[PDB]
């Protein structure tokens, strides 16, 4: 009310409204799902179009051969944070000849988002990210919120009507976690998960965006006729 | 060895194709002419990289000019971008001997000599390189304004052959160019290996050499 | 622009079937003066890597601090700091190799020759060299200073190429190193008798041996040598 | 450094600071530009509430940017000096690198670019100035007349006016100026310019300034008596 | 005074065929009169069917290759996984090298691959970024030994058609991959005999449309 | 007052949303993408008849293979075009090739959100970026001051946008010829424009692989206007 | 943050006026009147001291009239402290020009630069403008005797006769009435004093409440002399014109 | 670069400047104009380090032309010379100084007098009846000491200048390919085409 | 580096 | 390439009875080549006189610099600067350029308007003040001037006598220096009159 | 400088 003018101001109840308004931009964003087994980690993203004449906003960005995220909210902010991750992944490779741990990737994003919530003039990031990766400790899935809070999960979903997919994954937890050495079956579980967040619209060929990383699989994105298999 | 002269029928530009690393012959197939645009040519003498890099960059600056001003850059303005650039690097050890040759409506056929110590000269005839003196010798003694396009092309080619022969640091092949009101025309690559014996026989020159 | 003051001499190393051996004497020379005799020039990083350093000792002590600080930094927010995300020899090397080349590129080098000996997580032997110029190379045998001239020839008689590594035992490899250290004591005027030796085995792990001495030395034949030519008495 | 974003969008999609800068221009003394067949004329109003002025030393309303280009303006006088100075420097900088004086379009584009920069730079307010830039490109006999405004938009005009009661004199020029046949001579072009100012000014004494620009750096300012002759001639034809 | 440069010796060789290209280099790394490594590769697969070698000062060579490999990676990120054409890679490297004009990379750089017409391509650079496409280029310590041999056997220089009174030249023609590797192996064995900094091993990287293949051959270790 | 980079309760940046209102006030610009080329057309909208309409430059060349049309506070576009031209030429210098239309658009859109308390406010102008490259062929992009860009088969921006966009929805198919597209831009411009459409108050342009980016003459557009009127009267 | 407390000194009103400039001019309108009159053979500077106290040291005092160089002087109206900042800048600018060109600075060039500084404070920096209006009285070999005025807006204009500070409306009418072009210095001295004597808010105009200065060519042959009047000299000139 | 002369006579200033531009063992050009017009009644000849000369001359020219437009007034030759001297005086303590020597010939329209200023690259200014830079002085100064009179006409000045060029052509080691002569007077700057 |  | 001996020149200052004298040659050369015989090396700021020898570009620069500073001094102080004060200003200004100095040998001369005391002072190029009762010398013939002044000088000379002593000190010193001479100027300074005399000397 |  009187305490939402900037990010440097606390409310009387100890809230940061500018951070909460940034969090609101994610809820408006299109749904995206993340889930993993012990061998593979999968991103499934529902892409959004302006109209029938427009393209479908690309939701998934590659960060390294072994890591990448899906976005929900302000796309330019996702481009800034994904670019920062690419550099940090790249720094780890050139200097230490070491693939950046997915956990450290989270820690670095958290600390970058935090500095924007404590300083005058700046603003919080207006985007949520789902980071998947395969490193020395197996498959990983992270959920980044622009409050700075990063969380490691078996599965999750963010965006509009994400609660539908998040409930499904909470039920399916025991099933999909043990889909080891089977990419197509883990994707199917991810496609069935995002289907619980659909209303009036269904998954078409230029609408669905899938990404996968795993043991003997570099981070690769599937769009267009390549995702026709999973409809 | 490179020359560029103005005459009745526009501009002749001729260069050799030899690269030297001391007394080591690095290359005989070097391109020492850069085609900046259909009406602008650049000759590269000095540091192989210095000339190549900054004249390619000059071409980018000439392209940005015609985008911004909706008009092909003047030979004077193009030459002065390069001369003002190298002058900023004066004392840093850049090595650049360059002739900027081209035609525009307002200027007509124009040649600008630009070197790394900041000198910028308009002129009708320029010879630059280790063999500049050998090329000047033949070119000056046979030059007239009223040369035909055929005769002018030959004199440019023959002036390079002369330097390619005497100067140890000149040779390989001759690359010929003609610049008219309509723009520049490439007049082929001429290997000195064959060109020398062809000229000797047909012209009756080069009597110093064992035939 | 530097000049080295207190210096360490040869560091020698080689691969064997299961791991790597590295050794370096305990001397800190001050030009011709053999000034410091208790200097350790082998610095273990974790339980799977040893960094042998020659050249300026002030710069060596700086690198000690960087490696010590690297272990601390790696442990931060790292539950697998003593497991999957422990420091690898390859990581420690590339870090130093990056630093060494950056310092040479700023015309303010770390006046050192470094050999990183260790065993990777997958059991593969790691042995690689880097110096003040940022120059890097790997070989079955690596040595710095005099070691390059006198040790490498002896160690290459044991392991001449890659195919010889599975055929070389730790007993044979250690014998060759200890023999090389003796030869360096005979012939290097900035060497000491006292040295340290480290074995990184993929089975038995890191064995760090301190206060070793060169022994079984041949001096007896000296008694028979007179003047420089014609002198009979 | 002072960072404050002074020029910002409002809910209705307006940048008020830019629009309020236009109000300053509307307050400023009237300035008119009329281009003929072989010339451009810049007419300028001078308010007559100031007597005991020294017209020798008082800053003239029309400024030479180069020997071939002139700039008149409406709005804040102090602001105009900063644009004129920058334009004059860019004029000499262009001659130094391109070895050719600026085109009127280029000089306008530069001044308009400066005005625009002050509408999305922190710590600065927009220029409370609109300019008429007139002249002849090097080795060209085609007359050029451009207008700029605080927002940074610029455009070419057959004839244009700016400042107070500019809408009245623009109304006059819109019916009196024929595109198919512009003022053939200097006299015809000056007369139409004086006529347009006489709709607004008050008296044709020391209230009207006229500057005539012709091809190849031929710029001259008319004196009181020379302008007064046009005023005398127009009034006698009017009584009909 | 500190000297930031050193000479790691070795020699490299790039030949271009009709539908292929080879980039060969010896595996010997040296300082002064000492051998550092008998097998230290300096010819690398950089992705997008580009093979690269920066011979001279290994520290500068490794730094450049590392930076170009990184350049290829960011080209994919910034331009929708577009394949970096050999001509584009060459121009990119010119800017890397010239970026240190006043503190150069002490390396003769060669890259090889296929042009956009599928035909074999070799580009060669000087330390400060001057580059040129050629059928043939040797670089490094034994360049002066190998290069005139290539001029004679690849480009058929000074070779005239028998009985034509030295009037008709030997016609230029593309060589088979088998014929090129013969010339490479004979080039390096000859260089090994007469240059002390050349020997130990020969590693050849062959580039066809099918990808990058390797071949290794022993050289004399003296 | 309030911060420039502030979020609304609904989760939008106030200044970005207000800049979009400025773009709605702007003159109409239409772009149509075909397999034979991309057509760009704009409403000039001269504020007075004395203003020489040919000096109204709302269609602009970025490179030989990329053109650009603008709508809104057109003064703000100058620095965006300057950046786009530098980006295009700089990429050609570094990589000896044409730059992808998408990569150019992305480079321009990176400026968009570089405002706050960098420049003082977002851009008050939307751009239609049309071009061709070897990879993705003929492309049309809509670049907003939000930093977001959509690829379009066809797109209208400015005052008559929502009306023109609904018209483009019905008329566009994947088999349109260049000539068909030219007439379609003229047709839809004439429908949404206040004053009557002619060669002086409307401008056409196109980008083809063969001839690159070309702004049409007033003589050429006039014949397409006459061809359009005859075809509508013919049924 | 600090945005809360920013007055925004360099913004436009809806009417297209600069708030702080307008309010600075309002400040100056209360300051002691200063008059400049330019004659054919010299310039007069007259200024009324702000309500004097009897225990103020009059002879060793400077409030209104300041020397910029040997050929240029200024009459101040507004904050003295603000004026002294600008005067020291003007004095330096004059010496920079002399050092560069080995010629005394033309009056207009000095006026323009000082006016350009004031302009800057209205367009950028977020600082308050200088609450000062100057009357510049100077001579150069181009335009001869020149009178200028500058105000907080940074706008300057040339004058034959001009007033700044209090009662300028009334003062300008009286000058406009009695001024003519062929006027001498001694006549201009009388006009300047007569104008102040009628526009003054004081009961009667006395020597102790005035600062006076002339710039004549009244030196020996083709050279200019600046005369900052002493108290006793103002007392004599006030009796000579018959005001006391 | 090399030979630049100046002679101030009764009613004008005459500047003679060599036409040769030599680099190495080659005369690249024999028609070079080593002068810039700073203002309608002020001309500056220059000689020194290659590149520096023209870069400096054009920089001064730009600054004087900017002043002329701003004030709608021509700076006096004395004022221009003082400005040029200060620029060179700054230059000499720079990281890389301008190695340029100049003569400034001007006609002061207020004084109705010709004025010749000699300024070296250190910023050493002198007003002279006749001036020269480089080795030229070592011949011309002693010759002008003899033959120069202060009340000479422009024609007498040109004959006096011909005497200097003849002496330089006879005793100077290098071929400087003759001179371009320019006259500065009340009517401005004009070039003598036949010398 | 090389260097006509 | 010794900055102090490229252009050449000399300055000498002396004290008399209720008077001071300062004199300089007129030569400006480029080593061997004489260029100007009108280059005066003595300047004045009110009643304070300053002679400067050394590199001519710095002589001109410092004159312009001290004119600048004494003009601002007078405007703020509302009085002419005195020799003692000016001496301190010269010292400050020179030492400000300690590690990039003006290659000059300045000499202050004048009478304090309050006390009426004759005052002279000399400086090294780095600003060290050399105050003296009798005389100060500077330039390429400083050795010669020292030898002349030390022998010819006597205290409490009348202006007319002091003129002869300083004139003979300069002339005979200048004729034993290659880079000095080519004309000479002498300033005789009394409390409220200053006479400037050009000397006839040999022109070689 | 002068120089006890
Ligand atoms: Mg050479
Ligand atoms: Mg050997
Ligand atoms: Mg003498
Ligand atoms: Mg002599």
């Amino acid at each position: 009310n009187n305490y939402d003018g900037d990010t440097v101001t606390f409310s009387p109840t100890g809230r940061l409204f500018q951070v909460e308004y940034a969090l609101e931009a994610i809820k408006q964003g299109s749904v995206t799902v993340g889930l993993r087994s012990n061998t593979h980690a999968v991103l499934v993203a529902l892409k959004r179009n302006a109209d029938e004449l427009s393209s479908y906003q690309k939701k998934i960005i590659k960060c390294d051969e072994h890591m990448g995220l899906s976005l929900a909210g302000l796309a330019p902010d996702a481009r800034v944070l994904s670019n920062y991750l690419r550099q940090q992944c790249n720094y780890s490779s050139l200097v230490f000849n070491r693939k950046l741990a997915v956990e450290r990737a989270g820690h670095l994003l958290c600390d970058k988002a935090q500095k924007n919530t404590q300083s005058y003039g700046g603003r919080p990031y207006g985007v949520g990210l789902l980071i998947i990766g395969y490193d020395k400790s197996g498959a990983h899935l992270l959920e980044f919120q622009p409050s700075g809070n990063v969380t490691e999960l078996y599965g999750t979903a963010i965006g509009a009507r994400s609660q539908g997919a998040k409930t499904y994954l909470e039920r399916t937890l025991d099933t999909f976690i043990k889909i080891d050495g089977n990419p197509d079956e883990l994707i199917k579980a991810g496609v069935e998960a995002i289907s619980q967040s659909l209303r009036d619209e269904s998954l078409t060929v230029d609408n669905l965006s899938i990404a996968i990383v795993g043991k003997d699989t570099p981070f690769t994105i599937y769009d267009g006729e390549a995702v026709a298999k999973y409809i | 060895t490179m020359l560029a002269f103005r005459f009745q029928g526009g501009i002749i530009v001729a260069v050799d194709s030899r690269a030297t690393a001391g007394n080591w012959v690095a290359s005989q197939t070097v391109k020492k002419v850069i085609e900046i645009n259909p009406f602008l040519l650049g000759t590269m003498a000095g540091g192989a990289a210095d000339c190549q890099f900054w004249e390619t960059w000059l071409g980018s600056q000439c392209r940005l000019h015609e985008l911004r001003e909706k008009e092909r850059i003047s030979v004077a303005a193009a030459s002065k971008i390069l001369s003002n650039l190298v002058y900023q690097y004066k004392g840093a050890g850049l090595s650049m001997g360059t002739m900027i040759c081209g035609y525009t409506r307002k200027e007509g056929p124009t040649i600008y000599y630009v070197d790394s110590d900041g000198t910028r000269l308009k002129g009708d005839i320029f010879c630059v390189g280790s063999g500049q003196t050998f090329a000047y010798g033949v070119l000056d003694s046979n030059y007239k304004w009223d040369l035909s396009v055929e005769d002018a092309l030959y004199l440019g080619k023959r002036s390079i052959l002369a330097a390619a022969h005497r100067d140890a640091y000149s040779g390989g092949s001759v690359n010929l160019y003609h610049v008219t009101e309509d723009g520049w025309i490439y007049h082929g690559n001429h290997d000195v290996g064959e060109l020398f014996w062809k000229v000797k026989e047909e012209e009756g020159s080069f009597n110093n050499v064992i035939g | 622009t530097q000049q080295p003051i207190v210096t360490g001499t040869s560091v020698i190393s080689m691969k064997y079937d299961n791991g790597v051996i590295i050794a370096a004497d305990n001397l800190g020379s001050y030009g011709s003066l053999l000034r410091f005799n208790g200097v350790e020039r082998l610095i273990p990083v974790g339980d799977n890597t040893v960094v042998g350093i020659s050249g300026d000792i002030s710069d060596m002590q700086h690198i000690e601090r960087l490696l010590k600080d690297l272990v601390t930094e790696n442990a931060y927010d790292n539950p697998l700091a003593d497991a999957e995300e422990a420091l690898e020899p390859s990581y420690i090397f590339e870090y130093l190799a990056t630093v060494m080349y950056q310092r040479r590129s700023k015309m303010n080098p770390l006046w050192n020759a470094i050999i990183v000996a260790g065993v990777q997580s997958n059991g593969d032997q790691f042995l690689r060299y880097v110096n003040l110029l940022g120059v890097t190379y790997s070989s079955p045998t690596l040595a710095t200073g005099f070691g390059a001239h006198m040790a490498n020839p002896l160690l290459r008689k044991v392991v001449d190429r890659e195919s010889d590594i599975p055929k070389t035992t730790v007993q044979v490899a250690e014998e060759a190193i200890v023999n090389a250290m003796r030869v360096l004591y005979y012939r290097d005027a900035r060497s000491s008798r006292n040295f340290s030796l480290a074995i990184i085995d993929k089975n038995t792990g890191l064995t760090f041996k301190k206060n070793l001495q060169v022994e079984n030395m041949k001096w007896d034949f000296a008694k028979d040598i007179k003047g420089y030519g014609t002198q009979k008495i | 450094g002072y960072d404050r974003a002074l020029s910002i969008f409002s809910p209705d999609g307006h940048i008020f600071q830019v629009e309020y800068a236009l109000e300053a221009v509307k307050r400023g003394t009237c300035a008119v530009g009329v281009k003929g067949k072989n010339c451009v004329v810049l007419g300028c109003e001078r308010r007559s509430t100031l007597k005991l002025q020294d017209t020798r030393i008082t800053p003239s309303k029309v400024s030479k940017i180069d020997s071939h280009v002139v700039l008149s303006f409406s709005g804040l006088n102090a602001d105009s000096r900063i644009l004129i100075e920058k334009a004059r420097v860019e004029a000499q900088s262009h001659r130094l690198t391109l070895e050719d004086p600026v085109t009127v379009e280029y000089l306008t584009r530069y001044v308009a670019g400066v005005q625009q920069r002050y509408t999305q730079s922190g710590g600065v307010r927009p220029f409370g100035v609109s300019t008429l830039i007139a002249g002849f490109d090097p080795r060209d006999d085609e007359p050029k007349l451009y207008q700029t405004e605080p927002s940074g938009i610029y455009s070419s005009w057959s004839a244009q006016t700016i400042g107070r009661n500019s809408k009245t004199v623009r109304e006059f020029l819109e019916k009196n100026y024929d595109r198919k046949e512009p003022p053939a001579t200097v006299e015809e072009c000056v007369k139409l310019t004086v006529r347009s100012l006489l709709e607004v000014v008050q008296t044709g004494a020391k209230n009207i300034e006229i500057t005539v620009v012709k091809p190849d750096s031929d710029i001259v300012a008319l004196s009181s008596e020379e302008i007064n002759q046009y005023v005398t001639q127009i009034e006698q034809e009017k009584q009909e | 005074q500190f000297n930031p440069y050193g000479d790691n010796g070795g020699t490299i060789l790039g030949i271009a065929g009709e539908d292929f290209a080879v980039l060969a280099g010896d595996t010997r790394n040296i300082t002064d009169y000492s051998i550092n490594s008998r097998y230290e590769p300096k010819v690398f697969d950089c992705g997008d069917n580009i093979v690269m070698s920066a011979n001279g000062f290994a520290a500068d060579g490794d730094a450049l290759v590392k930076r170009f490999k990184n350049s290829v990676k960011w080209y994919h990120f910034d331009h929708n996984d577009k394949k970096l054409s050999i001509n584009s890679a060459a121009r990119n490297i010119q800017h890397l090298l010239y970026g240190k004009r006043f503190f150069p990379y002490y390396v003769h750089t060669i890259i090889a691959g296929l042009d956009e017409d599928g035909k074999g391509a070799v580009y060669s650079f000087d330390p400060v970024g001057s580059y040129e496409r050629e059928q043939c280029r040797a670089g490094g310590a034994a360049a002066s030994l190998i290069m005139p041999f290539l001029d004679n056997q690849v480009n058929f220089k000074n070779q005239y058609e028998p009985g034509t009174n030295g009037k008709v030249k030997k016609p230029l023609k593309y060589l088979s991959v088998e014929e090129v590797i013969k010339l490479v192996r004979d080039s390096f064995t000859s260089a090994t005999e007469r240059h002390i900094q050349v020997g130990d091993g020969l590693e050849i990287l062959i580039v066809t449309k099918d990808g990058v293949r390797k071949e290794f051959y022993e050289l004399k270790r003296d | 007052d309030r911060g420039v980079s502030t979020f609304s309760p609904e989760g939008r940046l106030f200044q970005v949303e207000y800049s979009l209102e400025a773009i709605k006030l702007g003159s109409t610009a239409i772009g149509i993408a075909t397999k034979e080329g991309v057509v760009l057309g704009v409403e000039k909208r001269a504020t007075s008849p004395l203003l020489e309409s040919d000096s109204i430059e709302k269609i602009v060349e970025i490179d030989r293979h990329i053109g650009c049309a603008m709508s809104g506070l057109t003064a703000d576009a100058r620095s965006m075009i300057e950046h786009a031209r530098t980006a295009a030429v700089t990429h050609n210098l570094y990589y000896d090739e044409d730059i992808n239309v998408e990569s150019l658009t992305q480079s321009v859109c990176d400026l968009a959100l570089r405002f706050g308390e960098l420049m003082s406010r977002p851009f008050g102008v939307a751009l239609l970026i049309a071009g061709h490259d070897a990879d993705d062929g003929y492309q049309l992009f809509h670049a907003e001051p939000s930093g977001t860009f959509y690829r379009y088969n066809a797109k209208a921006i400015g005052s008559g946008s929502e009306g023109a966009q609904a018209e483009l929805l019905n008329e566009w198919h994947s088999s349109l010829t260049l000539k068909e597209a030219e007439l379609l831009v003229l047709k839809i411009l004439k429908q949404v424009m206040e004053e009557k459409l002619d060669e002086n108050n409307a401008q056409l342009s196109c980008i083809t692989k063969q001839d690159g980016f070309k702004i049409y003459d007033n003589e050429k557009t006039a014949e397409l206007i006459k061809e359009l009127k005859e075809k509508e009267a013919a049924e | 943050g600090s945005r809360r407390y920013d007055s925004r000194t360099t913004i436009f009103s809806p009417e297209g006026r600069l708030y702080q400039v307008e309010y600075a001019l309002e400040s100056i309108s209360h300051a002691g009147t200063a008059i400049g009159i330019m004659a054919s053979d010299g310039i007069v500077l007259a200024a009324e001291r702000k309500v004097t106290s009897t225990l103020l040291e009059q002879d060793t005092s400077t409030e209104k009239l300041y020397k910029l160089n040997d050929k240029i002087a200024v009459a101040v109206a507004g904050l003295t402290a603000d004026a002294e900042i600008l005067i020291n800048t003007a004095r330096i600018h004059a010496q920079n020009y002399l050092k560069t060109y080995n010629e005394d600075i033309p009056v207009e060039i000095l006026v323009r630069r000082l006016s350009d500084i004031k302009q800057g404070y209205t367009q950028h920096g977020g600082l308050r403008p200088f609450g000062v209006s100057f009357i510049y009285a100077g001579y150069d070999d181009r335009y001869g005797y020149q009178l200028y005025t500058s105000n907080p807006s940074g706008n300057y204009t040339g004058w034959k006769a001009i007033s700044v500070g209090a009662n300028t409306s009334a003062a300008q009418t009286l000058l406009q009435m009695d001024y003519k072009d062929d006027m001498k210095v001694d006549d201009a001295i009388e006009l300047a004093l007569k104008t102040l004597s009628k526009t003054t808010d004081s009961s009667a105009l006395t020597y102790d409440r005035l600062e006076f200065a002339t710039i004549r060519k009244g030196a020996n042959d083709g050279e200019v002399y600046q005369k900052i009047f002493k108290p006793q000299e103002i007392k004599d000139i006030l009796v000579k014109t018959g005001i006391t | 670069m090399d030979i630049i002369l100046g002679i101030r006579v009764q009613d004008s200033v005459i500047l003679a400047s060599s036409k040769a531009v030599t680099r190495g063992i080659s005369v690249l050009k024999d028609s070079d104009d080593k002068t810039r017009q700073l203002s309608p009644h002020t001309l500056m000849s220059f000689a020194g380090e290659a590149g520096d000369t023209v870069q400096f001359a054009e920089y001064i020219q730009a600054n004087i032309q900017l002043y002329s437009i701003r004030e709608d007034y021509e700076l006096s030759p004395q004022a221009v010379s003082s400005f040029v001297r200060q620029e060179l005086a700054k230059s000499i303590r720079s990281r890389r100084p301008y190695q340029v020597n100049v003569l400034i010939g001007g006609y002061d329209k207020k004084k109705n007098k010709p004025e010749l200023y000699q300024i070296d690259y250190l910023g050493t200014k002198v007003e002279l009846p006749y001036g020269a830079h480089g080795y030229s002085g070592f011949y011309t100064f002693s010759l002008l000491d003899h033959h120069y009179r202060p009340d000479m006409t422009t024609e007498e000045g040109l004959d006096l200048l011909k005497l200097c060029v003849q002496e330089l052509e006879k005793r100077m080691p290098m071929d400087f390919k003759g001179v371009i002569v320019k006259i500065v007077d009340k009517d401005g700057i004009r070039q003598v085409d036949d010398f | 580096x090389a260097y006509x | 390439s010794d900055p102090s001996s490229i252009n050449g020149g000399i300055v000498v200052a002396m004290t008399g009875k209720d008077c001071v004298a300062i004199a300089c040659d007129l030569r400006l050369g480029s080593q061997s080549l004489g260029v100007s015989n009108k280059f005066e090396k003595i300047f004045h700021y009110g009643h304070v006189f300053l002679g400067i020898t050394g590199l001519a570009t710095d002589v001109t620069t410092l004159n312009e610099m001290f004119r600048y500073k004494t003009n601002l001094y007078k405007l703020k102080e509302e009085r002419a600067i005195e020799p003692e004060t000016f001496t301190q200003l010269v010292s400050s200004s020179l030492y400000e350029r300690r590690f990039g100095p003006y290659f000059v040998g300045p000499v202050v001369a004048g009478i304090n308007s309050k006390s009426g005391k004759p005052f002279i002072a000399g400086f090294d190029l780095i600003g060290c003040i050399d105050e003296a009762k009798d005389f100060i010398v500077s330039g390429t013939a400083s050795d010669q001037l020292f030898g002349m002044c030390e022998s010819l000088y006597e205290p409490n000379l009348e202006p007319e006598d002091l003129f002869e002593t300083i004139s003979q000190a300069l002339l005979n010193a200048a004729d034993r220096d290659a880079l000095s001479g080519w004309g000479a100027v002498v300033y005789i300074i009394k409390k409220d009159e200053v006479v400037k005399r050009y000397l006839k000397m040999r022109q070689d």
